[PDB]
């Protein structure tokens, strides 16, 4: 579970644009203030390798 | 007395930000991921790093394909208050890989 991908909301990146946390973009409609349940935490992951 | 700037979004350097310095010896540059201060200083945790009136200095900045590139030109001037009535064309000096987005920017100054 080291190798992890990232997103899968609103803005998509540019050609060679890196992109990183600091705020909690979340996974659906409302915000989230650190919650993790419905539409929230980032749509971040690992594989199963 | 001016010295450099500061390029990101949020510009709370725990986003990603460029941070331009020079230091009379040098032009240090870096693309900081550490918490940066509220207002910046120069009293008299980075993905990337990396080192090198009568005048008038002119910087032009575009960021391209995370390519931020810059062109300069330093001359003499005889009016301070206005940008100088003639023509000068900028050349590149450098094209750095850096892959950072960009909206907002900041520049810093010299203190006492
Ligand atoms: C680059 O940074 C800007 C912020 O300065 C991002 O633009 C905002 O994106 C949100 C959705 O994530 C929108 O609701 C805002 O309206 C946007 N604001 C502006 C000023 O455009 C932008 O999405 C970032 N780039 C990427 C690819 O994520
Ligand atoms: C400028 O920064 C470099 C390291 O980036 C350092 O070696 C040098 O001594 C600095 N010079 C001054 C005057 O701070
Ligand atoms: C420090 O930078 C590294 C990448 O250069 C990053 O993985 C880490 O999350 C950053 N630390 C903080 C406090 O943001």
């Amino acid at each position: 579970y080291n190798y992890r991908y990232r997103l899968f909301r609103k803005s998509n990146l540019k050609p060679f644009e890196r992109d990183i946390s600091t705020e909690i973009y979340q996974a659906g409609s409302k915000p989230c203030n650190g919650v993790e349940g419905f539409n929230c935490y980032f749509p971040l992951q690992s594989y199963g390798f | 007395i001016i010295r450099g700037w500061i390029f990101g979004t949020t510009l709370d350097s725990k986003t990603q930000s460029l941070l331009i310095v020079n230091n009379a010896t040098n032009v240090v540059i870096k693309v900081c991921e550490f918490q940066f201060c509220n207002d910046p200083f120069l009293d008299v945790n980075c993905t990337f790093e990396y080192v090198s009136f009568k005048n008038l200095r002119e910087f032009v900045f575009k960021n391209i394909d995370g390519y931020f590139k810059i062109y300069s030109k330093h001359t003499p001037i005889n009016l301070v208050r206005d940008l100088p009535q003639g023509f000068s064309a900028l050349e590149p000096l450098v094209d750095l890989p850096i892959g950072i987005n960009i909206t907002r920017f900041q520049t810093l100054l010299a203190l006492h």
